[PDB]
């Protein structure tokens, strides 16, 4: 289920690749996750003491993913001891760094869609980021915030905050 | 041309429960033979039944709201009495 | 060795109580704060555990266990106390807080997410049970413990069993004969329906340490529970009493014989292959397969923890149970013949081959293998040869197979002194098969040249001459090809052998021999410029 | 946060404003807060009346006054409404009677607690944009600061 860029699978990205093949053929999702697999798995440290994976999959493979995104993270947050599972598709080996790092930002999020932004200059001359998301997912991916940020911090180097404003 | 879905072999890494029926405690106490013995053992497995697991702790965000309710129900508690 | 330490203990011992005041209540630990409380409850620690010299009296252990109380509680920050809580146990002090606040460590050693506090709520809990004297409510902490053996995360569920093992550990015999009904069903179902595997592992290692502490008596009372299972209809249920019977020949180890005569009869019946003939639906499929290789496993168990080969008294038993293995050695699932491979492997080490051949009460396994000496050897090296076309083959498996195919390599030998180029032609053929079809795959080729250097070198030097330039054909063969240069896995294990071949054989000898290949290769193309034309 | 305030009576509350236009309450021993409310425009300044524990008012930028019951904030208790400019500061007299607010608009106003229309508007030619605003200790004077200097 791991097609690394012609390398040997890691230890972790091996326990995925058990977890998503007793998936596979136990339980009742093998017509989706027979044809999908995926490219690598990462572990990192957010939120003191917070643990979130990373789970690089291809980028064709990325909108099936989508299909089951909700199912396999349910079932993979049981499976470890509550770390946060994260889906994000594969895109540096056509779009500059700004369009990757707003893919990126699209992926990690993905049951909330993303629909503004907006920068905030504090007296000190500081920024700070807001990114705002639905208010019809707001409960599913409430408890997460932390989580996104410390992910987009980890991968893009950039601090960003999320918000879930009133008004569409 | 069919396999266990994991790469070393062991009696521990069978994945039971993946197809087929459930087994519930009871089925292992049912068939044998009864005796005081047994009988003490069935109760000691009801007293143990009767405790509460341990559930899972909550997410941050809804600790947090549980405890502005708590305290602002103590608040307004105290504040009643200046009506 | 202070002299100034006594003269200033009284001023130290109001400052601490006025940080422990400010600083251990709700909220009060965060950023720079955090390592203001981590040093207070150390220093304080020091104070309480030299009851020696300025010591703390005991209605202020009061005030600091409600201090060590709410830091414990506060969620948002991680729990510092746990070392002053210990010293305070150390101390025995007897008041009724004392029972609630180690509800809370019990609860905080399953559901604490760190790993380092869930070491030290155990360590709290475990000094709590041993060294108080509470005798009554000793009992309602012990099915507390059982109640949590279901929590749904692995990390709470694992530190559950910890605290089990532990407890196994330190109790008298008395107090473990009266609750030995209570822990072992429970700890039964862990080991066939959790989820994770090193827990699985965890529940059979504290079974384990059950069956060794506990009386003889007991011992038969527990087995009765499992020979039950043994008859039950539910198919876990039987391969649920194979795996706890397969914890008994541990603990028993060679005391196994007084129960070995019942158990016999059970695995004949599931290892017989007429039960597995026809099944229709996948699910039960794999409910057989689970089935058949729990009972193998135990067999294996058997063999190692008991002398079952050097058995001869239940003899017509052993011989059905000895042929169904055989009849298994070409079973679908990797994960049956592998095993069955593994059964027939333990009987290759034991006998020496010289004295099959030689008699080609006695032991049954003996006598299996010595009738019909021929075709027993023939349908082993036969089944050998289909495992190597098996998909699920991997360098663990190849071994094996391969071990297995060195002791019939040998037998076959020394049977034409008083069919190895049968043998040895077959692997070869495998060899040229699947380069020209697939050379990417390198699993069968290398299983196969490490047989051919292993023959060479159990045989004499004057031995290999006759079959010398059949061993070395297929390696001349990957020594160069167009594949080769792209991975050379198999030109640097061609050469590796090769090697061997030229210190343990005449060098002139493999010359003569390498040229030999050499010269029918040159026939060959000769033949085949004629086939192009 | 633009401003917080502790409360006279019941000296552990706490009041504030922030920039999304919420009011925010919390509270000093159990270290949380208690309930947050948003209304249409930013608020400026919040004050306590000094005889009933669980009454403020709050300055808000649409021209108006907003005064609260903390126990039931779904509902503001009275609207204030004279000014024709963002009011930037409230102060209650020591008798909890009234409250004078300043506003962008160059004037100041005493409102009644139970009335919704001011008693008073003061106002001078050289005064320009009253920032802040003090009733005095024995509710006889009032004070305030332009910017004029």
């Amino acid at each position: 289920i791991v097609k690394p860029n012609g390398e040997k699978p890691d230890e972790f990205e091996s326990g995925i690749s058990q977890a998503l093949l007793e998936l596979e053929m136990n339980s009742d999702l093998k017509a989706q996750l027979r044809e999908l697999n995926i490219t690598a798995a990462k572990e990192i440290e957010v939120g003191g003491g917070r643990k979130a994976i990373i789970i690089f999959v291809p980028v064709p493979q990325l909108k099936s993913f989508q299909k089951i995104q909700v199912r396999l993270v349910r079932e993979l947050e049981k499976k470890f001891s509550g770390k946060h599972v994260v889906f994000i598709a594969q895109r540096r080996i056509s779009r500059t760094l700004t369009a990757v790092h707003d893919a990126i930002l699209e992926d990690l999020v993905f049951p909330s869609e993303i629909v503004g932004k907006r920068i905030r200059v504090k007296l000190d001359g500081s920024r700070l980021i807001k990114v705002h998301l639905d208010k019809a997912q707001q409960n599913n991916v409430e408890h997460k915030v932390e989580t996104f940020s410390g992910v987009y911090k980890k991968l893009t180097g950039k601090d960003v905050n999320f918000e879930f404003p009133e008004f569409q | 041309e069919r396999s266990e879905a994991s790469l070393k072999v062991s009696e521990f890494n069978v994945s039971s429960e993946g197809s087929g029926e459930k087994l519930v405690l009871a089925d292992l106490l049912e068939p044998v033979k009864t005796s005081s013995s047994l009988a003490t053992v069935k109760k000691q497995l009801s007293r143990v039944k009767s405790k509460k697991t341990v559930e899972l702790p909550l997410n941050k965000e809804e600790i947090e709201r549980i405890h502005r309710e708590v305290a602002f129900n103590k608040t307004a508690q105290v504040l009643s009495k200046w009506d | 060795p202070l002299p100034s330490i006594e003269t200033k203990a009284e001023q130290l011992t109001k400052h601490l109580f006025l940080l422990l005041k400010d600083y251990a209540k709700l909220g009060a630990a965060r950023g720079q704060n955090f390592h203001l409380v981590v040093n207070c409850f150390k220093c304080v620690t020091i104070l309480v555990k030299k009851v020696k010299s300025y010591q703390i009296t005991e209605k202020q252990l009061q005030v600091l266990l409600a201090y060590a109380e709410e830091d414990i509680y506060d969620t948002s920050r991680q729990a510092t106390a746990f070392g002053l809580l210990k010293a305070i146990l150390s101390r025995k002090l007897l008041v009724p807080e004392i029972d609630e606040v180690m509800r809370k460590v019990s609860k905080l050693a399953v559901s604490a997410q760190s790993e380092p506090a869930r070491v030290q709520c155990r360590q709290v809990f475990l000094k709590y049970i041993l060294d108080y004297p509470l005798g009554d409510k000793l009992r309602p902490n012990l099915e507390f413990m059982l109640a949590q053996l279901n929590y749904e995360h692995e990390t709470g569920r694992e530190s559950t069993l910890e605290m089990i093992a532990y407890l196994f550990d330190t109790f008298p015999q008395g107090l473990l004969h009266e609750n030995c009904g209570m822990f072992f069903i429970p700890l039964c179902l862990m080991t066939i329906n959790d989820d994770s595997a090193t827990c699985k592992k965890m529940a059979s290692m504290t079974i384990k340490s059950l069956l060794g502490k506990i009386s003889l008596e007991k011992k038969d009372w527990l087995f009765d529970m499992v020979t039950t299972w043994f008859g039950a209809k539910k198919r876990l249920n039987r391969q649920l009493a194979a795996l706890i019977c397969g914890l008994f020949v541990e603990s028993e180890g060679v005391d196994f014989e007084k129960r070995l005569g019942t158990v016999l009869p059970v695995i004949e019946k599931e290892i017989d292959p007429e039960n597995f003939k026809d099944i229709m639906e996948e699910t039960e499929e794999k409910a057989a397969d689970r089935l058949l290789f729990s009972f193998l496993t135990l067999i294996t168990k058997l063999i190692k923890e008991c002398n079952i080969i050097q058995f001869t008294k239940p003899a017509e038993t052993l011989s059905k149970i000895w042929s169904h293995v055989h009849s298994h050695l070409r079973h679908p699932h990797n994960w049956v013949w592998l095993t069955a491979a593994q059964i027939f492997g333990l009987l290759f080490a034991s006998c020496q081959p010289e004295e099959l051949i030689q008699k080609w009460p006695e032991p049954v396994a003996i006598k299996f293998l010595a009738s019909d000496l021929d075709q027993k050897m023939k349908s082993i090296s036969l089944a050998s040869c289909h495992q190597l076309h098996s998909k699920f083959l991997d360098q663990s498996l190849g071994e094996q197979v391969v071990k297995n195919l060195l002791f019939a390599a040998k037998v076959l030998y020394l049977l034409e002194l008083y069919t190895l180029l049968w043998l040895i032609q077959k692997l070869s053929r495998i060899a040229k098969l699947e380069a020209a079809y697939s050379p990417r795959n390198p699993l069968k080729r290398t299983c196969i040249f490490k047989f051919l250097g292993a023959v060479a070198m159990d045989l004499g030097i004057d031995k290999v001459k006759p079959y010398l330039p059949m061993i070395i054909a297929p390696l001349f063969r990957e020594l160069n090809s167009t594949y080769s240069e792209q991975d050379p896995l198999l030109k640097n294990l061609s050469q590796e052998i090769i090697e061997l071949l030229k210190k343990l054989v005449g060098l002139e000898s493999f010359s003569l021999a390498f040229a030999s290949v050499q010269k029918q290769a040159n026939e060959k193309r000769a033949l085949r410029k004629k086939r192009k034309a | 946060i633009s401003s917080v305030k502790f409360n006279p009576i019941e000296t552990f509350l706490l009041g504030s404003c922030a920039s999304d236009r919420n009011i925010v309450l919390y509270d000093m021993r159990q270290a949380t807060p208690l309930k947050k409310v948003i209304l249409d425009m930013r608020t400026n300044t919040i004050c306590w009346n000094p005889m009933e524990a669980f009454i403020f008012t709050a300055a808000n930028e649409d021209y108006n006054l907003y005064t609260f019951d903390m126990r039931a904030l779904d509902t503001p208790v009275m609207v204030h409404m004279d000014h024709v400019s963002a009011v930037l500061d409230v102060d209650y007299s020591p008798t909890g009677k009234e409250f004078v607010s300043a506003s962008f608009d160059k004037s100041i106003r005493i409102f009644p607690v139970d009335k919704s229309r001011s008693r008073e508007v003061y106002h001078t030619k050289r005064m320009q944009h009253v920032i802040c605003v003090k009733w005095t200790s024995d509710s006889k004077y009032i004070m305030c600061g332009s910017d004029e200097m």
